[PDB]
């Protein structure tokens, strides 16, 4: 995640005017990792308030 | 009043720089090195094998295909080497290099001397001033000082 | 000053020194307009002009006092030039300019 | 560093060039060389009448721009 | 993941021009590097739900 946002960071730091068009990738990567985070976290949260 | 009788040309325009290229896939096997001090050049696209350069981040190399990079140059030592194994080094004082991906180097500095100019006999002399220069504590005379040193500390180095 | 029009004699030849001006642009203009022509792509807008977007790239991978030097160098280096041609161009006039006298 | 001190990166190259001229060998190379470091210009401005110098900006490569 | 779209910034940013020639690779190395993080949940999924 913050790999991503830091990339982003340091990009705009070395091109501005490219900072809109470099923004979209970001949030894409993000979110896929995050989503894995989201499974990793379903399961901690399937594995308790269901099974017996 | 005459309209404009006057239209000056661009200087920029009389001289001849390289066009920088974009996925030729062609790699050049030598490059084509250019060095200029105040303005005269020493030489002109002269074919050359290799070529090391110092900087304040350290020394670097060059050769034929090397990334396009623009960079100061430190005060120091500068190497050549041809294809026919010889060498030729040369003092300067700054610049910038300007390498090429096609193979050209322009190093325009504001002074290029061989080593073989320079007697270590002189140098010696100067040494010792630069540092009680730098030892005297008045800031119009220890940057000078700190500025010959930083340029003849390589020199020594070399000439050893 | 936002434009530096540095004006000279270029010499063409001992019977031709004519005029020739260096338009120097502004630290902060330039910087600006390298960064807006690095972005985009590499495309010539006047003949006999070159293409030079590696350069306004490994320009950005250099830091930032190092690009003022570079701005300076070659200030002054066009000076210098500017200075050595006129020299050059007033010293090959007088001669003709002498010999009409004579 | 002399960065800070306020003098700029010509005059540092100027004081390299000055150091490297002052230690090299004498010969003819020396005597083109010595011309491109030494001190001689001047600046100046007109009065309503009379000319006057414009010392705010020295030659002399020790000295800072104020 | 983000490792890659982070080195696809940092790219354009230093050659904007080449963007669209490396965006592939880019895509091409997330088709990939998540697919492992799935082989990795499944086994987590196909661990549960079946076996008894």
């Amino acid at each position: 995640v913050a790999m991503c946002f830091s990339s982003y960071m340091l990009a705009a730091a070395r091109q501005p005017n490219m900072s809109a068009k470099l923004l979209p990738y970001c949030i894409l990567g993000f979110a896929l990792s995050e989503a894995l985070a989201l499974f990793t976290l379903l399961i901690a949260l399937l594995e308790l308030f269901v099974f017996s | 009043q005459d309209p404009r009788k006057f239209f000056p040309d661009n200087g920029f325009r009389f001289f001849d720089g390289p066009e920088d290229s974009f996925g030729d896939g062609n790699i050049p096997a030598q490059i084509i090195l250019t060095l200029t001090r105040q303005d005269e050049f020493i030489l002109k696209q002269e074919p050359v094998a290799a070529i090391t350069i110092r900087t304040n981040e350290g020394e670097m190399g060059v050769l034929a295909g090397h990334e396009y990079t623009v960079q100061q140059l430190a005060p120091g030592i500068l190497e050549v080497e041809y294809e026919g194994g010889k060498k030729d080094q040369y003092v300067i004082s700054g610049g910038f290099a300007h390498v090429n991906d096609t193979g050209v180097v322009d190093i325009n500095t504001v002074e290029a001397v061989p080593l073989e100019e320079i007697d270590h006999e002189k140098l010696a002399k100067a040494l010792e001033e630069a540092r009680a220069k730098s030892q005297s504590p008045d800031e119009a005379v220890r940057i000078q000082g700190e500025i010959a040193l930083e340029i003849f500390e390589p020199l020594e180095a070399a000439l050893h | 000053w936002d434009r530096a029009q540095i004006v000279y004699n270029r010499y063409h030849g001992a019977a031709s020194q004519k005029l020739a001006i260096f338009n120097l642009p502004k630290f902060e203009d330039w910087k600006q307009k390298l960064e807006e022509d690095s972005a985009g792509d590499g495309k010539i807008e006047e003949d006999g002009l070159l293409q030079s977007l590696p350069m306004k790239t490994a320009l950005g991978e250099l830091e930032e006092t190092a690009v003022e030097d570079f701005y300076n160098f070659h200030s002054c280096l066009a000076v210098l030039n500017a200075v050595s041609e006129n020299e050059l161009s007033e010293y090959a006039a007088r001669i003709v300019a002498v010999e009409n006298q004579l | 560093s002399w960065r800070d001190a306020g003098i700029s990166y010509l005059r540092y190259l100027s004081i390299v060039t000055r150091c490297i001229h002052e230690v090299q060998k004498e010969g003819p190379l020396l005597t083109k060389n010595v011309r491109f470091s030494t001190i001689g210009w001047k600046s100046l401005y007109l009065d309503h009448g009379a000319t006057k110098e414009y010392t705010a900006i020295p030659a002399e490569l020790e000295k800072i721009p104020e």
